[PDB]
């Protein structure tokens, strides 16, 4: 999340990281079983066969 | 509690911890996605919360 990814404390470290360089990319191979926070905030790109 | 190396105080005092003043505004995000299925009910903690 971008409210976190900017304060991300990991809390073995406990210290705050700012993950807006860090650039994620999530995959998968269906869209049910990801989260639902995690679909919204998302930026589908749907590969079809 | 202190004795569970999984130490924590919620995500609330998470939030107060980042925050660190006393009145702030949290946004508890999707109430409705809490059922009881054999990992403990959070929306009786939330209860206490609210």
């Amino acid at each position: 999340d971008p409210e976190q990814n900017h304060t991300f404390t990991d809390h073995y470290l406990d210290v705050p990281y700012d993950l807006s360089k860090v650039f994620f990319i999530t995959t998968a191979n269906t869209l049910s079983t990801i989260p639902r926070p995690l679909l919204d905030r998302m930026e589908v790109i749907e590969i079809p066969g | 509690r202190r004795t569970y190396i999984g130490a924590l105080p919620g995500k609330i005092i998470q939030g107060m911890k980042q925050v660190g003043v006393v009145n702030p505004v949290f946004l508890l995000d999707e109430i409705d996605k809490l059922s009881s299925d054999w990992r403990g009910d959070p929306a009786a903690a939330l209860l206490e919360v609210l």
